[PDB]
């Protein structure tokens, strides 16, 4: 119990509060850290293309990769929680 | 007479030293290759194989005659001999007759001696490890020598070659047991006499017994060898059978699987360009636009010759049949632009939404059509011409009256010109309304939609598919 | 030797019990020598050139009992004699309209495909002369056109020849598909180019379509309400679908990981 | 390769465009 | 497209299509496959005395298309005529299918143990002794021991340890293989 009480930090307050807190912003202002999001998409990606060009130049790897990896995946992971939770707007709104 | 006679000497050298050497290296390395790894295959020396009959395919061959040195053809052929260790005598034999060569006259005519030659393999009895060193030592003089066209007393000797390959196809059909890691090599090699079987059969008339004798070869290795085996003798199954009719499209519905793993390279992207054509026969331009375009751009990196040159001919048919085509002109080659001539005013003739123009094309280059074989599209591409010329007026014109249209579409009678357009829209075509009195066409578009789902959905499984097969490879390539 | 075969070809037949008749006859013949596999010594198969011709009869009995089974049995043995092993056979007056006649039923029947497979043989035999392919192919585009008006007046100048109900299931695989491929989707239109749609003067048809098209009945005119139709929105239908989309493509990306 | 397969075998106008003026 | 000889009623028409089937189906290997369906009219009709061979040349096509369990329900059906000439390459397929499918069933109503057990066709396990007689007549004890554990069954396993000549020992050691593949 002691151990789910430390949970209550990573998983939710009450288990239910927290992540229905994710339901209370839920995409709300979660699009202007989306905006950022694509803004480090922008940023990020724009000097991401400038790597494989220069990956031939210098034939090849620096060792290297950047890293510049991963990242916006995780953006799309809360694109999971865009499609989970506003799936239930369906439930929710109906009966 | 003195410089023909001096220059007589020079080329032989050469052909002494790589023609000798290319079966030597690398058959007599595949011998070594053959013994331990087997990883499981490779016998990297079969495809080293391929880049020597590739190279002899242009020059210099071996025969023909050339009167030089044709006592290479008993040299391999003879002398397993032999159990390995007394293998070991004959390969310094081959050097003893290197230095029998190099004192009298050589042989450097055998012709007629073929006959006791090639049987000699069979009176050594016998190798008797490796298949494919002796069919590979009698066929590589002949082999290449199909590229005479002499017709005369040796076409039957490239028989022989067919009847050791037979001998090879028993021995396909047998062991086996168990891994027969050179039964790959088997596959490559005979491949190319499967299609000099064509060739030298094509010297008179269709090989259609062989028709059956290769539906014989190609179920036998099923479903154990098919591995690139399948796929070159569907190849050569296709091939011909698209120039003798029939049911091969309904045939090779049944006959897939697929089959993988495609074999070897460019082999699936010409098996889609024959395929292409077959599935071009049932006019779904989608599948064909894709198996067309997936031919030519999957082929590295030629030359030679035409044939390349030939499905990019052939692909844009279909996009012919779609509607929309660019001008190609800025394509053509110093080659394929002289061979598809007629075809440019075609292309040309199918942008423009003119009946005249394309008919024309069909009166004028009715004889290059001939040539191609490609025929019954080109009369239905007058309906072509009246979905894309009412596709060009409709969106062109404001409204336009059903007797102004009439001399592009021909007709386009107060009647008919309903269905030209509604059934355009069971085409999807053009959204024009039309209010008929006169009467007169008034196109309007209100389209705001899609370009969305499926192709960043299907991106998903692209992407994610692509880059599980690029783990299948990488993490599999990884054994050395 | 053995016949009376090729007496009742000029006659033709009053009636089926001749074809039947004959029928008993031609399997006496698949008594003997049946179907194959006798290469000969081709005077065995004169025999069966002188079956190919009340064979190729024989279908234009099969289409005049308007029997598919028959006739596509007795082409099929028309198709695997000029298919045999052994091509060269007696040149029959039949031997080339029974593709192009066959080919006029098989696309004029809007089949886009068969067509270009059914000519697919070799090009060649289709070049030289007696080319009856380009009525069907310009009929399919009036099809589209569509008529009616024109494929009327290509009703009355056929080839045709002596097939008949094969085109009587084509006009009636015409008319329905007229109805199917009209509608949905077009827009509005007039009474009068309706009864020219269907022409005749004020035909019983116009009734059936004007019912199972609905789609609209105005007066003297006629709409696609309502409207154009249905409206897809698509709204949250695809979210749903959008929403598993990546539940198992991030179990996908789990099993990378 | 040489393996396999291919060892086998408006205007623009000047003209007509200031004709429209002078044609009606 | 042989096959349209079979709507006419008289069976002696049918003879003739199968007697232009078994010569000529090289080539038509695959014109069989859509009028399979029509095959069945011989191969469900009792009063047809040819339907064994029916079910032989619909086990050809059937063979030239990938079907192997269905090819295998064919050659239940397929009577005598079936099992009595072998050859080209029809053997080894139809025998692996069948032994594969014979131990697996076998392997099936052994863990019952008893009663209840599935039907078994005698042909399939016919050609299993039979085919065995090329193990007992060319004197191969490897081979017969190795079909001897596939069957998973105590009696003609009882004749194979029971075949002529030696074999003075070889039941220890073939247990030891035994035991090295047991389950």
């Amino acid at each position: 119990m002691l151990l789910n009480l430390h949970k209550k930090s990573w998983m939710e307050g009450l288990t239910l509060q927290d992540y229905s807190e994710h339901c209370k912003h839920n995409e709300s202002v979660v699009k202007e850290m989306l905006e950022l999001a694509k803004n480090y998409n922008k940023a990020v990606e724009e000097e991401d293309k400038m790597t494989p060009e220069q990956l031939a130049i210098k034939n090849v790897g620096k060792q290297d990769p950047k890293r510049h990896l991963e990242e916006h995946v995780d953006v799309l992971m809360t694109s999971n929680i865009v499609q989970c939770l506003a799936a239930m707007l369906d439930t929710v709104v109906f009966k | 007479p003195p410089g023909g006679g001096e220059q007589e000497p020079p080329p032989p050298p050469a052909p002494q030293d790589v023609e000798m050497k290319e079966e030597a290296a690398t058959g007599g390395g595949s011998t070594g290759e053959a013994d331990g790894k087997t990883a499981a295959a490779a016998a990297e020396h079969s495809q080293r194989e391929l880049d020597t009959v590739t190279l002899e395919d242009i020059k210099e061959h071996v025969k023909q005659l050339e009167k030089a040195v044709s006592g290479k053809e008993p040299r391999f052929v003879l002398r397993a001999l032999r159990m390995l260790p007394s293998t070991s005598r004959r390969l310094n034999h081959y050097v003893l007759y290197k230095a029998v060569q190099g004192f009298f006259t050589s042989n450097n005519a055998t012709r007629d001696f073929l006959l006791p030659f090639l049987e000699e393999p069979m009176d050594t009895e016998a190798d008797l490890q490796f298949r494919p060193r002796t069919g590979k030592a009698a066929s590589t003089p002949l082999l290449p020598e199909v590229e005479a066209y002499l017709q005369l007393l040796v076409v039957i000797f490239m028989m022989n070659s067919k009847r050791y390959k037979e001998a090879q196809k028993i021995s396909d059909d047998l062991m086996q047991k168990i891994s027969t890691q050179n039964r790959r090599a088997l596959d490559l090699v005979a491949a190319k006499c499967y299609y000099y079987h064509a060739r030298v059969y094509e010297f008179l008339d269709k090989l259609d017994v062989v028709r059956s004798f290769l539906h014989a070869r190609l179920r036998t290795a099923t479903l154990r060898h098919d591995a690139d085996g399948q796929a070159t003798l569907l190849n050569l199954l296709l091939r011909n059978y698209l120039h003798y009719s029939l049911y091969d499209q309904a045939e090779k519905l049944v006959s897939k699987s697929v089959f993988p793993e495609q074999a070897n390279n460019n082999e699936w992207a010409r098996y889609l360009y024959y395929t292409g054509r077959i599935k071009a026969i049932q006019l779904e331009y989608s599948e064909a636009r894709r198996t067309m375009t997936n031919a030519l751009r999957k082929a590295p990196q030629h030359t030679a010759v035409g044939f390349k040159q030939t499905v990019h001919k052939l692909l844009i048919v279909v996009e012919l049949l779609l509607g929309e085509i660019p001008d190609r002109l800025q394509f053509r080659q110093p080659s394929l632009k002289r061979s598809l001539m007629p075809y440019f005013l075609l292309t040309q003739a199918v942008r423009t939404g003119n009946l005249a123009k394309f008919n024309q094309v069909l009166d004028q280059f009715g004889e290059k059509f001939q040539a191609d074989g490609t025929y019954t599209l080109i009369i239905r591409l007058r309906h072509n011409v009246i979905k894309t010329g009412v596709r060009m007026i409709s969106l062109s014109y404001s409204r336009i009256s059903l007797a102004d249209i009439a001399q592009k579409l021909q007709l386009d009678s107060p009647e008919d010109a309903e269905f030209i357009v509604a059934k355009a829209i069971r085409d999807g075509v053009i959204e024009a309304s039309i209010n008929h009195e006169k009467g007169y066409v008034q196109s309007k578009e209100m389209i705001d939609i899609y370009s969305t789902r499926e192709p960043q959905l299907a991106f998903h499984q692209r992407i994610s598919f692509c880059l599980d097969i690029h783990n299948m490879s990488v993490k599999a390539m990884r054994f050395p | 030797m053995y016949e009376q075969l090729k007496g009742e070809w000029n006659r033709k037949s009053p009636n089926l019990s001749k074809c039947g008749e004959e029928l008993g006859r031609l399997k006496l013949v698949l008594l003997e020598l049946n179907f194959l596999p006798t290469t000969g010594t081709k005077l065995t198969k004169q025999q069966l050139i002188l079956a190919r011709d009340i064979l190729e009869i024989g279908a234009q009995w099969s289409i005049l009992r308007k029997d598919i089974p028959s006739f596509e049995r007795y082409m099929a043995q028309l198709k695997c004699y000029y298919f045999d092993y052994k091509e060269q056979l007696p040149e029959s007056a039949y031997m080339h309209q029974l593709l192009g006649l066959n080919l006029l039923f098989l696309l004029s029947q809007n089949r886009v495909a068969e067509f270009h497979t059914e000519l697919e043989r070799l090009p060649a035999k289709d070049i030289q002369t007696n080319v009856y392919i380009k009525h069907p192919v310009s009929l399919e585009q009036y099809l589209m056109e569509g008529s009616y008006n024109k494929v009327f007046l290509a009703k009355g100048n056929i080839p045709a020849e002596s097939y008949t109900f094969f085109i009587d299931i084509l006009l009636d695989t015409i008319r329905d598909e007229i109805a199917g491929c009209i509608e949905k989707a077009y827009e509005k239109i007039l009474f009068t180019e309706a009864t020219r749609i269907l022409f005749f003067n004020t035909p019983k048809k116009m009734t059936d379509y004007a019912k199972k098209r609905g789609w609209v009945l105005g007066p003297n005119n006629y709409y696609s309400f309502a409207s154009q139709q249905q409206k897809p929105e698509d709204t949250t239908i695809p979210s749903t679908e959008l929403a598993k989309q990546v539940i198992e493509y991030a179990r996908q990306l789990e099993m990378i990981v | 390769m040489s393996e396999k397969k291919q060892p086998v075998d408006l205007r623009a106008e000047l003209e007509k465009h200031g004709y429209k003026m002078e044609t009606s | 497209g042989i096959i349209s000889l079979l709507d006419e009623d008289e069976p002696q028409l049918k003879e003739f299509a199968l007697h232009k089937l078994n010569a000529v189906v090289n080539d038509f290997w695959a014109e069989i496959s859509e009028s399979v369906d029509k095959i069945e009219v011989l191969y469900e009709d009792e009063g047809f005395r040819s339907r064994q061979f029916a079910a032989l040349v619909a086990s050809k096509v059937f063979y030239h298309l990938g079907a192997f369990e269905e090819s295998l329900n064919y050659a239940l059906g397929a009577g005598d005529l079936f099992n009595v000439n072998d050859n080209s390459e029809y053997v080894e397929t139809i025998i692996a299918k069948c032994i594969d499918h014979y131990t697996k069933q076998c392997v099936e109503n052994a863990d019952l143990p008893e009663g209840e057990k599935k039907p078994i066709d005698q042909r399939l396990e016919g050609i299993v002794n039979k085919m065995f007689q090329r193990c007992l007549d060319d004197h191969k004890y490897k081979q017969a021991i190795g079909i001897a554990l596939e069957t998973r069954r105590l009696d003609v396993f009882e004749k194979t340890i029971l075949e002529s000549n030696d074999v003075p020992g070889m039941l220890a050691y073939s247990l030891k293989l035994c035991m090295s593949l047991m389950q």
